[PDB]
């Protein structure tokens, strides 16, 4: 609807390649952390 | 003294350092008097209007108000229009005094317009409201000008948008009726020449300068050309 | 995505406005249609990316 | 990460309440990107228009009733008239009586639920919006100017020589007016046309419909805010100037349209009087010989 207009402008495509790179992006800093932990121990 | 306004010499400009749009303005309008400004297009009229009132630049020239110019009731060639009602237009921040508000209403014959409109006397005008036709405008913002207790009126073309009978009604109960019994000082830029018998002064423009300024009889014989032109155009102007 | 969408948006409403009849123009008041392209396009161009 | 927490949960949350803001924006645009759009694709084919569909000017008119809108009173009722080709039509009432309505029934701006007008064998409904209102010109009382110069509102599209915008400047008044300014066709308007009187924005407009040399012209008021002297003149030379050309001019000044050769009195939106003004003002009981009289 009126709501979702800027969803469907941006295209299924971009939104959905935006979603999941920041998805990886965040996992990939956390298993960064996580080595950091098991590196220090 | 026996005048409302002055100008001796007037010299007047709307560009900062320009060509004088106005040169040798000489008026002596009458107080408690109709003063009716005629011209052809572009000749100055509005811009007497406007340098009374102090809005364009002056280069030369006295100004002089015996009303320290004080209040003037102006009705611009274009309407302008506030946002509030027709009641807080015709008003315009003035106590409301509702037997002269019919009279306002019944000269300008804007009684018909408000028994149309969603809530009549009270719908929005302007901007964020109902849109008016441009006669409807017209007679809105004569009717504010009419309406206050201001001894100067000023009126810029107010039957640019009527037809013949809405100008002849707001001509004589209006404008010789509403605002003579007030004694008030009336200055009337028109285009329609059938009303210069009801005018006590004539100023006649002519590119940006006085060509003539009196009445009747002083154009009879000071200017027999323009005379004579006003009578070819109206179909003895006594 | 900003931009894209920035784009598109802009480009439709101009299009569509400019096909609908002058009842829609009379009735609405010209604040509202012009407020789309002044803020709401700005935020839309600026705020919403960031 | 805890810290993270302490920082993040409320910036997370100020974000979405921004976005939700940010949304409401995005659904106004929405709103009125779902607006109503006029047909432009028109019924008749392409081909069947000729290239001047306005060959001659003749305006048939079948019939007609106009509103604004569905479930609205009809401005015009049972409007019925017929324009020969290059005859010059006034029409004259009191205002309120649908005679700009009728301007605008020709340019399709009114909603025609009943009736036809057929110009030159041709249905208008049938044509495209663009089409039927690129070979039209009209003239509106109120004057519309753009900011730009007076060849950019004389001429937006590039199409005229300057001889074309001179000869149009030169019926509309302004010659010497636009000659006299320093840049020439070049002179800048300002928005609204304020460096410029209320007559001369309005000569401007009618400067900017005689570019345009069509077969039908619809003067709608357009001399309203015009002292005398020059109006006539100006309708002198607009009669001998578009001599063949169909004129329908809307009387400010009922005098005007003396010299019309047929006058259309218009009452409440019905077509009281449709004939020469010479056998209408022969009769005494006729209300253009009040109008002519008073
Ligand atoms: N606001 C303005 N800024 C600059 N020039 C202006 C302005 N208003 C008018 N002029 C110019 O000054 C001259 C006088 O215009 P003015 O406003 O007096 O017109 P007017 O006589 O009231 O017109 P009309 O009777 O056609 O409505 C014109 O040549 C016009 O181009
Ligand atoms: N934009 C509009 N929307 C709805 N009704 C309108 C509009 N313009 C005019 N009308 C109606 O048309 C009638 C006047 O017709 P019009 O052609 O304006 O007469 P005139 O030509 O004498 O000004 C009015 O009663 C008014 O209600
Ligand atoms: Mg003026
Ligand atoms: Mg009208």
């Amino acid at each position: 609807r009126a709501c979702t207009k800027y969803l469907s402008s941006a295209g299924i495509l971009l939104l959905s390649l935006l979603v999941f790179s920041q998805l990886l992006k965040h996992m990939v800093l956390v298993a960064i952390d996580y080595w950091l932990a098991k590196w220090t121990d | 003294d026996n005048f409302c306004v002055q100008i001796i010499g007037g010299f007047f400009t709307w560009t900062p350092d320009g060509i004088p749009t106005l040169s040798n303005i000489t008026i002596r309008i009458p107080r408690g008097q109709l003063t009716m400004i005629v011209g052809q297009v572009g000749c100055g009229k509005s811009s007497l209007l406007l340098a009374t009132l102090g809005e364009m630049q002056k280069v030369s020239g006295a100004v002089f108000w015996n009303s320290s110019r004080g209040p003037v009731a102006y009705a611009s060639q274009k309407p302008w229009l506030l946002n509030a009602t027709v009641e807080e237009n015709i008003t315009f921040e003035s106590p409301f005094n509702k037997q002269r508000y019919k009279m306002v209403i019944e000269a300008c014959s804007l009684q018909p317009d408000i028994d149309i409109l969603p809530h009549g006397d009270q719908t929005q005008i302007g901007e964020r409201g109902i849109n008016l036709s441009g006669g409807q405008r017209q007679r809105i913002s004569v009717a504010r000008a009419l309406y206050q207790q201001t001894n100067v009126v000023f009126l810029d073309d107010p039957f640019s948008a009527l037809d013949v009978h809405l100008s002849d009604h707001l001509m004589q109960a209006g404008i010789l009726e509403l605002l003579r019994d007030d004694k008030r000082t009336v200055v009337l830029v028109t285009h329609k020449l059938q009303y210069l018998p009801h005018a006590d002064w004539i100023i006649a423009m002519k590119d940006g300068t006085i060509q003539r300024e009196g009445t009747l009889k002083d154009f009879q014989r000071s200017e027999c050309q323009l005379f004579e032109h006003w009578k070819t155009l109206m179909n003895e102007l006594e | 995505t900003g931009l894209k969408v920035a784009k598109r948006l802009h480009r439709s409403l101009l299009n569509r406005i400019i096909l609908a009849p002058m009842r829609f123009f009379e009735t609405t008041p010209l604040g509202s249609i012009l407020n789309r392209f002044s803020s709401d396009c700005n935020t839309i161009d600026q705020h919403i990316p960031s | 990460y805890a810290l993270m927490v302490s920082n993040y949960l409320n910036w997370m949350v100020r974000n979405l309440a921004d976005m939700e803001i940010q949304l409401g924006a995005v659904k106004r645009i929405h709103a009125l990107l779902k607006t109503e759009a006029e047909s432009y694709e028109g019924l008749l084919a392409p081909s069947l228009i000729p290239k001047n569909w306005p060959d001659q000017g003749k305006i048939q008119i079948q019939n007609l009733s106009v509103r604004y809108d569905s479930s609205l009173k009809p401005v015009l009722k049972h409007v019925n008239a017929l324009i020969s080709p290059g005859q010059k039509i006034g029409i004259c009432g009191r205002t309120g009586s649908g005679k700009s309505s009728f301007s605008l029934a020709f340019f399709r701006m009114v909603d025609m639920f009943e009736g036809r007008i057929i110009i030159d064998g041709i249905d208008i409904a049938k044509l495209p919006l663009h089409t039927l209102r690129s070979r039209l010109s009209i003239i509106l009382q109120d004057p519309v100017l753009f900011s730009g110069t007076i060849r950019f509102n004389l001429d937006p599209e590039k199409k005229c020589s300057d001889s074309t915008l001179w000869e149009a400047l030169e019926i509309a008044q302004l010659k010497l007016v636009v000659k006299a300014l320093p840049g020439g066709l070049d002179a800048i308007i300002t928005e609204g046309g304020e460096n410029f009187s209320q007559g001369q924005r309005q000569l401007f407009c009618l400067a900017r419909a005689f570019v345009r040399k069509t077969s039908i012209f619809i003067m709608d008021e357009a001399t309203a805010s015009i002292d005398m002297a020059t109006e006539n003149i100006l309708q002198k030379v607009v009669m001998t100037a578009f001599a063949d050309r169909t004129v329908v001019t809307i009387a400010h000044r009922v005098h005007t349209i003396l010299s019309a050769d047929l006058v259309m009195v218009l009452k409440r939106g019905a077509i009281l009087e449709f004939d020469k003004p010479e056998t209408l003002l022969s009769q005494k009981d006729s209300v253009f010989a009040s109008f002519v009289r008073a």
